[PDB]
DNA sequence: TGCCTGGAGACTAGGGAGTAATCCCCTTGGCGGTTAAAACGC
DNA sequence: CGTTTTAACCGCCAAGGGGATTACTCCCTAGTCTCCAGGCA
């Protein structure tokens, strides 16, 4: 076993670097077409739209990621809680 | 002259409360809420009417643009009392 | 340090206990007894009454049908209900619509105290309306020719989630309403 | 019918996004919130989107109306049109 | 004879048709899309107006300020949600003080 | 503080004459409008040229004489463009007539 | 007569909660803009409306961003703002 | 000094303590630190630059040399931030 | 027929580069750009028109608009490129 | 004989004009304003494929690929903040290490 | 490479924009006086 | 919190400069018709 921390590193590095989707496509579209079930049933969707989707979705994720990391930062703790994202979206107003 | 929605939401107010009366300074606020909720939808009717390749503003373009803007609840009834308003409308 | 939360029927007609001995006797059994809270009992429960106290069934006289949708809440499994309620009927009392309600489903007893008092809030609130502009419309929810493909409005359910939103949206629908009658 | 998919949304997923926005230690509190914002999200631009779609008189979502949607929230987004 | 009268309304329909035509939002405008504008105009605006009367008789005033405005848009949590990246001159801040700091 | 005490001292009125600046007759409006004058000197008559201005509006809204005295050492301004506002001031004999000279 | 500290202060921040007043002299803030404006046009002149919604405007972003740094300054278990708090609170709006 | 008063403060500095004092009170701040307030100055400061450019831009494209209401009204809602009772 | 700024891009491309390629994803991404960016600046300029009471939108109007739009830098160059464009066709 | 030819750009000027015609942005339209915008839109592709190459060539690839672009618009600040609101695909922004993390 | 429709050239005119003429009101700069607000220190 | 200081607020004086107006001109762009080559399949 590692000393915590390095594998985090390479983890942080590999994933700045690469430009892959971390979704999966079924699990997204399965949510995707759930949520959509509500407002409307018997719709259908194209593939390129549940693609935009999740890429908005990825994206989103991502800018809350750095918001509460830089949060956690702040706080002198190099874990994330709830808390952190709470307090982002609280500051970006949208919660 | 000088075109305003001061008379307009006077009335609204005395008939809704007879008693309480408004400031000029409450009124201009009015008066720029009822112009920036008019672009607004307006602005949204006219990009749907784009989106769809049509020239036409009609009921839909309207009642698409406050499910849109306006959330929840306060689209609903609004939805409702214009679809009543177009029905009287149609009264006449 | 606790809040106290609960709602019952008094009857003001008769005279065999005043709102004084009611707190004496509801502190004395919570046993939280205490001078400022039996006055702060007796300083709710009588503006309730003087409030209400000018508006009562009787002299009405008017054959009238209202739509009477209610939502009650006993802080675990509230519920909501919409029915047709004829006014000017003496058969058929709150109380033993309650009883048939928790008798039909699968609810405990507390239910029959819950359903009938914020029943009759509501029709104080029909009667409200009444010492005015209160003209009855043919308001129906369902028919076949005068005055049926499913009983989604006719709903008695029970939710566990809770839609703690109605308070806001009642007034929201209400202030709304109330404005629509004049035109 | 589809009910409950939440769970598709899973840890590993979760932990692949905070590496890819530099996060070094993930709670394990973090997971419910990362779903239910993502549950919220989704949900007002899939309300956006059907609503985009029934004035177009459509049956289908199409990419053109998620990216008005996303436009209407506030965002662009490239390679997909609009 | 005027249109708002017909329709059972309040706001100008003239004049909310006007502004539509004269706005180059479109190149024609229906007769449906004036009155149902003017329709949703008016109910937000008795919306306002009631909550902010509520908010005066409240602080026993009778004539609605500024302050009565922010405190009626901000109490009510939608109006809250759709004005919520909109100032308003001479209305301050709602009371709000922490638990940490009482 | 001194002139509170001053004014809490004389707030019966025992004194003959007061004498006060236009500062004070504005400032001080709240306390001296609630006694009656007849004859007012005003000196620097030059200052009190507008005819809409704070200070001669204070003083007809404040109170009222009978006898009102101008003092200053050259005229109107050469332009005399508040001509008719002295002539107001002292008499009232072109007060509904002046916007026609 | 000495209050201990932290009385005086709440009871400032509830006299200025429950106020409108504007906590910004006219004339230094008038000052301020016009110097301001002077590094894009000189011999500019500016009404009196326009530096009062100026005023509005400026006294509206301070007491938000002041309520964000104070949100994110109680996150970090303290009671005193410092410029850190507020240099979070501009990088999480995004107006940096 | 005799000779001078030899007075040069700076136009920024007219924004003094006590007026970021009050508008952190209504903010909600209880304890307030000492280098707040150059921070808050330089943030005002930023804030206003953006907002008289986008003006004077405004102002300037109508040939007018008066800086008006509606001109930083428009300058406002530009930038997201719509401000009410001013036209 | 269906319109694109797919040849366009790629002449210009060609104009800096001419052996850098360019895929269709990032062509899309570029027509895309091109596009919004189209959108805002006629959005701009015509709210710009409306705000002055005019009817004709002029390379003024596209002036402020870039002005406010584009950034520092970003916005002089843009001017000047535009101010020659403009002196080049109105040469011929 | 084509007006962008005349102009000197590439960009099509009569496709800018009957796209502000047909738009609906006002009721005229100039005819140096469409040379304008053309031009503006051919300065700022100009721009982000420029630097789209340099980072393509940096990166040592022959082609211009969605990551090329995104570290071009990510690493100068000019476009940065003109583009701060709007997300591409293929994301990922600046790889960088916390010096507080390690 | 082959095909065609959007783009371009020539002619007409009318209405929006440019320019001159007119004037007053809002602004700018300055000073007096008062005092509540700002500065310095423990 | 105190004590010392001082600049902000209300009041006055003067002026002139754009922001309002109205009237006349004028030429730019909206059409309408006729080719045609740059852009699309």
């Amino acid at each position: 076993r590692y000393r915590p921390g390095t594998v985090a590193l390479r983890e942080i590095r590999r994933y700045q670097k690469s430009t892959e989707l971390l979704i999966r496509k079924l699990p997204f579209q399965r949510l995707v077409r759930e949520i959509a079930q509500d407002f409307k049933t018997d719709l259908r969707f194209q593939s390129s739209a549940v693609m935009a989707l999740q890429e908005a979705s990825e994206a989103y994720l991502v800018a809350l990621f750095e918001d509460t990391n830089l949060c956690a930062i702040h706080a002198k703790r190099v874990t994330i809680m709830p808390k952190d994202i709470q307090l982002a979206r609280r500051i970006r107003g949208e919660r | 002259r000088k075109e305003s929605y001061a008379i307009y939401v006077y009335k609204v107010l005395k008939q809704v409360h007879p008693d309480t009366g408004i400031s000029s300074k409450a009124m201009s606020i009015m008066n720029s809420f009822v112009n920036d909720v008019f672009e607004r939808i307006a602005g949204e009717a006219s990009r749907l009417a784009h989106y769809n390749k049509r020239s036409t503003i009609t009921s839909r373009e309207i009642q698409t643009a406050v499910r849109l803007l306006l959330p929840g609840e306060l689209a609903k009834h609004a939805v409702s009392e214009g679809t009543k308003a177009v029905t009287k409308y149609t009264s006449a | 340090g606790h809040t106290i939360k609960d709602q019952f029927l008094w009857n003001y007609n008769d005279d065999s206990i005043s709102p004084e001995e009611f707190a004496s006797i509801y502190c004395k059994d919570l046993d939280m007894t205490s001078a400022t809270l039996q006055t702060q009992i007796a300083n709710i429960i009588k503006e309730q009454l003087k409030d209400l106290e000018n508006i009562a069934a009787t002299e009405i006289m008017s054959d009238l049908h209202v739509i009477i949708n209610l939502t009650c809440n006993l802080q675990d499994r509230f519920f909501e209900d919409n029915f047709q309620w004829n006014l000017n009927d003496k058969s058929l009392t709150p109380e033993r619509f309650a009883t048939s309600i928790v008798q039909d489903l699968g609810l405990t007893r507390e239910f029959i105290p819950l359903i009938s008092q914020s029943l009759h809030e509501t029709i104080l609130k029909i009667k409200k309306d009444w010492v005015d502009g209160h003209l009855i419309q043919d308001h129906v929810p369902n028919d076949a020719a005068f005055g049926g493909s499913n009983w989604c409005p006719r709903v008695e359910i029970l939710t566990k989630e809770e839609i703690q939103k109605r308070e806001i949206e009642k007034e929201r629908n209400l202030r709304r309403l109330k404005r629509e009658t004049d035109r | 019918v589809l009910r409950d998919n939440i769970q598709g949304i899973t840890k590993p997923a979760i932990r692949r996004l905070a590496r890819r926005g530099g996060v070094k230690r993930i709670s394990g509190l973090i997971y419910e919130e990362t779903r239910g914002v993502l549950k919220v999200f989704l949900e007002n631009v899939i309300r956006d989107a059907v609503t985009y779609t029934e004035h177009a008189k459509r049956k289908t979502v199409t990419a053109m109306d998620v990216v008005y949607a996303l436009k209407r929230q506030g965002r662009t987004l490239y390679g997909f049109g609009g | 004879k005027t249109r708002s009268s017909r329709a059972g309304l309040q706001f100008p329909v003239g004049r909310v048709h006007r502004l539509l035509r004269k706005g180059n939002y479109a190149e024609r405008v229906g007769a449906g899309a004036p009155v149902y504008l003017a329709a949703v105009l008016e109910y937000l605006t008795a919306e306002i107006l009631e909550l902010a009367g509520n908010a005066a008789r409240d602080n026993k005033k009778t004539r609605i300020i500024p302050r009565h405005l922010q405190l009626a848009v901000r109490n009510d949590e939608e109006l809250n949600k759709l004005l919520g990246r909109v100032t308003i001159a001479q209305g301050g801040v709602l009371p709000n003080i922490q638990s940490v700091l009482l | 503080n001194q002139r509170h005490s001053l004014q809490h001292q004389i707030r019966v009125g025992n004194f003959d004459v007061l004498l006060t600046t236009y500062e004070y007759i504005i400032k001080d409006k709240s306390l001296l409008s609630k006694h009656d004058w007849a004859h007012m000197i005003i000196d620097e008559g030059h200052r009190m040229k507008n005819a809409q201005s704070k200070l001669s509006f204070t003083i007809s809204h404040y109170y009222r004489t009978r006898n009102r005295l101008i003092l200053t050492g050259t005229p109107l301004q050469n332009n005399l463009p508040e001509l008719w506002a002295l002539l107001n001031f002292v008499l009232p004999k072109i007060f509904n007539s002046a916007k026609t000279f």
